[PDB]
C-alpha cells in the first residue's frame, strides 16, 4: 500500500522493459491496484507514483499506428491501471498531472490505437465531469482534435465518442456546434454515400459491412448525445431535418449485435420523451415507416419487442390528437394485431388494450362527427368491438385453451408450493411428573428457463382489466344507435339510451363472449370476487339490447344449465341478471319456459341436480 | 356473396354427413380459390377489410378444410397447401391444426411417410411462414418421436434409411450463406434443436462431422445464436470426445460471457464440463491456472465469479488455491461493499467442507454478516456455521449497533450462545448487557433464554453463584411498575420462570402477586367489553397463561389465595382459556 509489497514490486520492475513476467508483473499490480485485499489510503500516494509513471509509459509506447506485439500489450498494461482507481481524494492535482498526460495521448488514435487512452480518458472524464471546473474546454478541444481525426481516419479512410458523457457538465452553454459539426455532417447529410445507393436499391446487406457498420456505431453514439441537447436544451431554426433524421435513424440499423437497437430505442424514447418533437413528428410522419421493420433482427429482438412496441404504444398515446379515420383504422389494425399476438407478453398486452380503450375514446371522440362520416364510424364502432370481441374471445380462449394444461400447471403450482413447507409448559410437565407446447418445453433446447407464476391471479388480472375495459365499451355504445324510428319507437329517449342495432355478425359475435366466458369462469379451484366479476360481466351485459339479450340467453340458458350442474356460483350469476330492475321482465320469460321443460323429469335427478333445479 | 355463399355451403356441410359432395368436394377447389380470388379483389377494395364477416367465414372454411383434412386420408398434401393458402393472405396459424398435428403426431409408417414429405416440404422453400411452421412441425415431430419413446426409437430402432442422414449430411455439407422474424435462425435453431435431438443416437463421426457444421454455427455469432452455437458445442461436447485444446478454448469460450446473459446455457455447458474436465481432471492441473489467469482476466465481471461458484466445488473438492480464491472472494466482498452474500456462504461452506474433513478473514466475513444485516435469512444460519467454523471484533466493535440494535441483539445472542459451550465472560457479558440496555425486548428475552441456557449450571449449585440474577430481576420489576411494561413484566416473568427453572426460591412472587393482581385488573378492563381488535388480548392472554403457570407450578399458594381465586371467578366470568385452566387442575388435583 505504497509499502514493503509497492516497494518491492517496483524495485523488481527496475528496468521499464525485460521477459514474460515483466508482462505479468505490470498486469498485476493494476490488478491489485483495481482489486488489492485492502486499502489504507495509498490511492493519492500511488497516483502520485502513477501519473509519473504513466507519463514513464506515455513515453516507452507513445502513438497510434500498430504498435501491436508487447507495446499494446504494454497499452494493455497501460489499460489496465488506467482507471483502476477511484476519484475519492486529492483527484484534482493529480488531474492536472493527468490532464497534461491526456492532452498528451489526445491525438493518438488511428490503426491499432484508442484502447489504453479510453480507459483513462473515462476515468478523466467521470472526475472531471462530476466537477464543472472548466478544465474541461481543454478536453473538450481534446476532443474536438480527435473529432477532426476522426472523419480522416474515417471519410478519407473508406469510435466511441460519448459525447453527451463528454458535455456532462449539465449545462452546455459551450454551444452544440462541435457536435453539431458531426450532428449536421451525420444527418443532413447521409454519413455513408452507399445508403443512398441501399436505400434506393431496398425498395450490411453486400459485403462492405464493417464501414457501414463504423457509420451505423458512429450515427449511434451522434444519437446519444443529441438528447442530452434535446431534452435539458431548446434548439431553434433547425426543425425540418429532425423527423427527415429520425426518418433516417429509421432507415438504417444493422443488427449483429443488439445493444445497438436497445440504446437506439432507449434513445428513440428519450427522442419520444420530447414535446413538441412528440407534438410535431406524427401529424407530419407517415410512422408507417416504423413498421415491423422498425424492430427487426435477432428473436433477442422479440425481447426487445415490448419497449420497442411499448414506445410506439406511448407514441400515438401521446400523439392521440384527432389521428384520422384510415390511419386510426390502421392504428387499430396493428395494434389491436399486436394485442392480438398475444404470445407476446400480457403486460404488453394489458398496454396495448389501454392504449386502445384510450383509442376508443379518441375514436369516440373524432368519430363523433358526420353523419356521411358516422356509419364508417360505426363501422369503426363495429370494428371497435371486431377488436374487442375477437380480442378476449380469441385470447379468454386461448386462456381456455390453457386452463386444460393449467392443471398440470396446478400439478406444479400446488407442487412447487408443497416444495416451500410450549416446550417450557410441557417438559416441565415430562422429567418431574401433454398434447402442446408443454413437450416443447421438455426439449433440452431452451432459451430462458421455465418461470412460475400464480396463473388464476394472472388470470384474473387478465380478466379484470379486460373486462373492465369491455365493461366502458359497450357503456360508450348507446352512441351510435340508428335511429329507432325506421323501427317506429314511441321511446326516442329509451332506444339509444341502451344497445339498439347490432349486425348478424356482431350478434353472432356478442353471443360468442357468453358462450366463451361461462365456458371460459372454469378455472376457480376448489371467487365470489370473480363472481363480482362475473356480476361485471353481467353488467357489461346489462348494457345491451333486450331482443338480442333474450336471443343469447336462449343460448345461454342450456349451455348454462348443463354448466350449472358443474357448480352453483352460476346461480349467483343467474342471482346477478335476474335482480337487476331492467332485465328481470326479459330473464323470466327463458326460465319460465326453461324450466317448464325439466319439471316433467324432476322425478329422478339428484340431490344436487334437485338443488340446483330447486 | 364471398361470405354468404360459404356458410351456404357449411349449412349443407352441416346436414350432410360424410358430405353434400361425400367427403369428395370439388367446390372445396372451387371455393379456395374464390378465397384466394375473393383476396384477389380484396387487394383492390378497402370497404370493411379484416372484417370478421369474412374473418369468421374465414375460419369456417378453415375448419371445414380441417375437418376434410381430418376426414380424407391423403395425408401429405393439403397439408402444405393450407400451410401455403394461409402464406396467401391473412395468416391464421390454426391451433387446430396444431391439435390436428398432435393428432397426427400423437411406429406409423405414415409418419415416416410424412417425415420424409418433411423432409421435401420445409426444402420446398416456397412463404417464410409457410418454411417456418414446417419446422415447427417439424422440430415438434422431431421432438415427440424422441421425447415420447425411450431414445427416439421409432427411428433408432431402424428407421429403414438414413433418410435423415440423406437430408442432414446435404444439410451439413451446405451452411449456405449461413428471413425477417430471424427465420434463418429460426432455420438454424431449429437445425440447432434437431441437431441437439440426434445428439443422443448412433451417428458417431457424422454427427462430429455435423459437429463441425456446428463449428461453422459457431463461426457464426449473433448474440442469441452465437451463445446458442455455444450451447450447441457443449452438449456435443459432453457427447463427443473432446480435444483438451479445444475444452480449455470452450472453458475459455464459457469465460467470454455478454449481455443478454444466456447463464442458463452456461450453467448446463458447466453441468456438461464440470463433470467431464474434473472426471478428466481425476483422469490425471494446468487447466486450473489457465483458468486462473482468466480468473484474473475476469475484469470486474461478477458473472464469472457466479460461475466460479459452481466452479469451486470441483475446485474446493481440487483444494488447490482456497486463500486466493478467498482472498479474491475478500476483494469481492469488497466490489458488493445478498448475492455475493451466498457466494460467501458457498465459499465458506467450500472452505468449511476441506477444513472439516484466515480467522481474521473469517473475522472481517463477520464482520460483513453484521454489516449486511445493519444495511437493511441465510446469514444467520450462515454465521451460525461460521460459529462452528470459528469455534472449530472480538466481542466488542459493536457498541453503537433500533433494527440495527434488534439485529444485534439477535447476532449478539447467537455469539453469546455459540461460544458459551464463561462464569466471568458471561457477567462482563452482562456488563456489556447492562451497558446496551435499550419486540427488542423479546429479542433480548431470546438473549436471556440464550443466557438461561448458560444460566443452567450442572455441577455449580451454591458453588461461587446471584448478582446478575436480582440487578435483572428488580430492574425487572421496576421496569413493569412503571407503566404499560406488560410484556417487559412478562419477559421479567419468564426471567423469573428462567429463574425458577434455575432456582428452588416468594420474593419473584410478591410482585408476582402483585402481577396477577394487575392482570386481574387489566382482565377487568379487557373484559370490559362482554366479546379491542386482536393483539392485547392474546398478548395478555399468553401473559397470563404464563402469570398463571408458574403461581402454581412450586407450591405454597400464599397467605393472600384467597385474592389468588378471585381472579380465577372473573377468569370464569370471562371466556376463553380452555386448555390452561384444564392443566391447572390437573396438577392441583394432583
Amino acid at each position: 500500500m505504497s509499502l514493503t509489497e509497492q516497494i518491492e514490486q517496483f524495485a523488481s520492475r527496475f528496468r521499464d522493459d525485460d521477459t514474460l513476467q515483466s508482462r505479468y508483473s505490470t498486469l498485476s499490480e493494476l490488478y491489485d491496484i483495481m482489486e488489492l485485499l485492502n486499502s489504507p489510503e495509498d490511492y493519492h500516494f500511488f497516483l502520485q507514483a502513477v501519473i509519473p509513471l504513466l507519463l514513464n509509459q506515455l513515453k516507452e509506447v507513445p502513438i497510434s499506428y500498430d504498435a501491436h506485439s508487447p507495446e499494446q500489450k504494454l497499452r494493455n498494461s497501460m489499460l489496465d491501471i488506467f482507471n483502476r482507481c477511484l476519484m475519492n481524494q486529492t483527484f484534482q492535482p493529480y488531474a492536472m498531472e493527468v490532464l497534461e498526460f491526456l492532452l498528451s495521448v489526445l491525438p493518438k488514435e488511428n490503426e491499432e490505437n484508442g484502447i489504453l487512452c479510453m480507459k483513462v480518458l473515462t476515468t478523466l472524464f467521470k472526475s472531471f465531469k462530476s466537477i464543472l471546473q472548466d478544465k474541461l474546454d481543454s478536453f473538450i478541444r481534446i476532443i474536438i482534435q480527435i473529432y477532426k481525426n476522426t472523419p480522416n481516419l474515417i471519410n478519407q479512410t473508406f469510435l466511441r465518442s460519448s459525447m453527451f458523457s463528454f458535455k456532462i457538465l449539465s449545462e452546455c452553454p459551450i454551444t452544440m456546434v462541435t457536435l453539431y459539426s458531426s450532428y449536421k455532417q451525420l444527418t443532413s447529410t447521409s454519413l455513408p454515400e452507399f445508403t443512398p445507393l441501399i436505400m434506393n436499391l431496398l425498395n450490411n446487406r453486400p459485403a462492405y459491412c464493417d464501414f457501414i457498420l463504423a457509420q451505423i456505431k458512429a450515427t449511434s453514439f451522434l444519437a446519444y448525445v443529441f438528447i442530452r441537447g434535446y431534452a435539458p436544451e431548446f434548439l431553434q431554426d433547425y426543425v425540418n431535418f429532425v423527423p427527415d433524421l429520425i426518418i433516417r435513424l429509421l432507415q438504417d440499423c444493422p443488427s449483429e449485435l443488439s445493444s445497438a437497437r436497445k440504446e437506439l430505442l432507449h434513445a428513440t424514447r428519450h427522442i419520444l420523451s420530447t414535446n413538441y418533437k412528440k407534438l410535431f413528428l406524427p401529424k407530419l410522419d407517415y410512422l408507417f415507416d416504423e413498421r415491423i421493420l422498425i424492430g427487426n433482427g435477432f428473436t433477442m429482438h422479440e425481447t426487445l419487442r415490448p419497449l420497442a412496441y411499448s414506445t410506439v404504444a406511448d407514441f400515438i398515446h401521446n400523439i392521440r390528437s384527432e389521428l384520422q379515420l384510415s390511419e386510426i383504422e390502421k392504428t387499430i389494425k396493428i395494434y389491436t394485431g399486436y394485442l392480438l399476438d398475444e404470445s407476446l407478453a400480457l403486460t404488453v398486452q394489458i398496454m396495448s388494450a389501454k392504449l386502445l380503450l384510450n383509442l376508443v375514446e379518441r375514436i369516440l371522440k373524432l368519430g363523433k362527427e358526420n353523419p356521411q362520416e358516422a356509419p364508417r364510424a360505426k363501422k369503426l364502432l363495429m370494428i371497435i368491438i371486431d377488436s374487442y370481441m375477437n380480442r378476449f374471445k380469441t385470447l379468454n380462449r386461448q386462456y381456455d385453451t390453457i386452463m386444460k394444461y393449467y392443471g398440470r400447471y396446478e400439478t406444479h403450482k400446488k407442487e412447487k408450493a408443497e416444495k416451500l413447507k410450549d416446550k417450557e409448559s410441557e417438559e416441565f410437565m415430562r422429567k418431574v411428573l401433454v398434447e402442446m407446447f408443454d413437450i416443447k418445453n421438455y426439449a433440452p433446447i431452451l432459451l430462458l428457463p421455465t418461470p412460475t407464476n400464480d396463473p388464476i391471479k394472472d388470470a384474473f388480472y387478465l380478466y379484470r382489466t379486460l373486462m373492465s375495459f369491455l365493461k366502458t365499451i359497450i357503456h360508450d355504445l348507446k352512441v351510435f344507435n340508428p335511429p329507432p324510428n325506421e323501427y317506429t319507437v314511441a321511446n326516442p329517449k329509451l332506444w339509444a339510451s341502451v344497445s339498439r342495432v347490432f349486425s348478424y355478425e356482431e350478434v353472432i359475435v356478442f353471443k360468442d363472449l357468453f358462450h366463451e366466458c361461462i365456458i371460459g369462469l372454469k378455472f376457480f379451484k376448489d371467487t365470489k370476487d370473480a363472481r363480482e366479476l362475473m356480476d361485471y360481466l353481467a353488467f357489461m351485459f346489462m348494457q345491451m339490447d333486450n331482443a338480442t339479450f333474450n336471443e343469447i340467453i336462449e343460448q345461454e340458458l342450456p349451455f348454462v344449465y348443463e354448466r350449472m350442474l358443474e357448480d352453483s356460483g352460476l346461480l349467483h350469476v343467474a342471482q346477478s341478471f335476474l335482480t337487476s330492475e331492467i332485465t328481470s321482465p326479459n330473464f323470466a320469460g327463458i326460465l319460465l319456459r326453461f324450466l317448464k321443460g325439466k319439471l316433467k323429469d324432476l322425478g329422478n335427478v339428484d340431490f344436487n341436480t334437485s338443488n340446483v333445479l330447486i | 356473396f364471398f361470405t354468404n355463399m360459404v356458410d351456404l355451403f357449411n349449412t349443407m356441410v352441416i346436414t350432410n354427413g360424410d358430405e353434400w359432395l361425400k367427403k369428395k368436394g370439388n367446390m372445396i377447389l372451387k371455393l379456395k380459390d374464390m378465397l384466394n380470388l375473393t383476396l384477389k379483389t380484396i387487394k383492390e377494395n378497402s370497404f370493411y377489410i379484416d372484417h370478421l364477416q369474412l374473418n369468421q367465414s374465414i375460419a369456417k372454411f378453415q375448419a371445414l378444410y380441417l375437418r376434410f383434412t381430418e376426414l380424407s386420408e391423403r395425408d401429405q398434401n393439403p397439408l402444405l397447401l393450407d400451410f401455403i393458402d394461409f402464406s396467401f393472405s391473412n395468416g391464421i396459424k390454426a391451433s387446430y391444426s396444431l391439435k390436428k398435428f398432435i393428432f397426427h403426431n400423437i411406429n406409423k409408417e405414415k409418419q415416416n411417410n410424412f417425415i420424409n414429405d418433411a423432409t421435401l416440404f420445409v426444402l420446398s422453400d416456397k412463404l417464410d411462414a409457410r418454411i417456418f411452421v414446417l419446422k415447427n412441425v417439424i422440430n415438434s415431430t422431431l421432438i415427440y418421436e424422441v421425447a415420447t419413446s425411450g431414445s427416439l426409437k421409432s427411428y433408432l430402432v431402424e428407421d429403414k434409411k438414413p433418410k435423415w442422414l440423406e437430408l442432414l449430411h446435404n444439410k451439413i455439407w451446405k451452411n449456405s450463406n449461413a428471413d425477417h422474424h430471424d427465420l434463418f435462425r429460426f432455420e438454424l435453431l431449429q437445425l440447432s434443436a434437431i441437431f441437439i435431438k440426434a445428439d443422443p443416437e448412433i451417428i458417431a463421426e457424422i454427427k462430429k462431422d455435423i459437429i463441425k457444421f456446428c463449428w461453422n454455427f459457431i463461426k457464426l455469432e449473433d448474440t442469441l445464436i452465437k451463445q446458442s452455437a455455444y450451447l450447441v458445442t457443449s452438449y456435443f461436447i459432453s457427447k463427443f470426445d473432446f480435444p483438451i485444446k479445444v475444452v480449455t478454448q470452450v472453458f475459455v469460450a464459457l469465460l467470454r460471457s455478454s449481455h443478454v446473459e444466456a447463464r442458463y446455457l452456461v450453467k448446463q455447458s458447466l453441468d456438461v464440463l464440470t463433470p467431464v474436465l474434473h472426471e478428466r481432471m481425476n483422469a490425471a492441473d494446468t487447466w486450473i491456472n489457465w483458468v486462473k489467469r482468466v480468473m484474473v482476466e475476469n475484469s470486474s465481471s461478477q458473472n464469472n465469479i457466479l460461475y466460479q461458484f459452481l466452479i469451486s466445488h470441483p475446485d474446493l473438492f481440487f483444494n488447490s488455491r482456497d486463500l486466493f480464491i478467498s482472498n479474491i472472494i475478500h476483494h469481492m466482498n469488497k466490489i458488493t461493499f445478498s448475492d455475493s452474500h451466498t457466494l460467501a456462504i458457498d465459499l465458506a461452506s467450500l472452505i468449511l467442507y476441506w477444513e472439516n474433513k484466515s480467522l481474521h478473514l473469517r473475522e472481517a466475513c463477520t464482520a460483513f454478516l453484521i454489516r449486511y444485516v445493519c444495511a437493511s435469512e441465510l446469514g444467520l444460519r450462515a454465521i451460525n456455521i461460521l460459529s462452528e467454523l470459528i469455534s472449530d471484533v472480538k466481542l466488542v466493535y459493536f457498541e453503537k449497533f433500533i433494527l440495527y440494535y434488534c439485529m444485534n441483539a439477535l447476532d449478539v445472542l447467537y455469539v453469546f450462545f455459540k461460544n458459551k459451550t464463561i462464569m466471568e465472560n458471561l457477567p462482563t457479558i452482562q456488563n456489556l448487557l447492562e451497558k446496551c440496555i435499550k419486540d427488542v425486548q423479546e429479542a433480548l428475552q431470546k438473549v436471556l433464554q440464550v443466557i438461561m441456557k448458560a444460566i443452567k449450571a450442572q455441577g455449580v449449585s451454591v458453588i461461587i453463584e446471584s448478582p446478575g440474577k436480582t440487578f435483572i430481576q428488580m430492574l425487572t420489576s421496576v421496569i413493569t411498575q412503571d407503566l404499560q411494561e406488560t410484556s417487559s413484566v412478562t419477559a421479567g416473568v419468564t426471567l423469573a420462570w428462567v429463574l425458577f427453572m434455575n432456582f428452588p426460591d416468594v420474593p419473584l412472587l410478591t410482585p408476582l402477586m402483585k402481577t396477577f393482581s394487575k392482570l386481574c385488573k387489566d382482565h377487568l378492563s379487557i373484559s370490559q367489553p362482554k366479546d379491542a381488535l386482536e393483539e392485547a388480548r392474546i398478548t395478555t392472554k399468553l401473559l397470563e397463561k404464563v402469570l398463571y403457570i408458574l403461581s402454581l407450578k412450586v407450591s405454597l399458594l400464599g397467605d393472600s389465595r384467597r385474592p389468588f381465586l378471585s381472579t380465577v371467578a372473573l377468569l370464569i366470568d370471562h371466556s376463553m382459556d380452555q386448555n390452561f385452566l384444564r392443566k391447572i387442575v390437573n396438577m392441583s388435583r394432583s
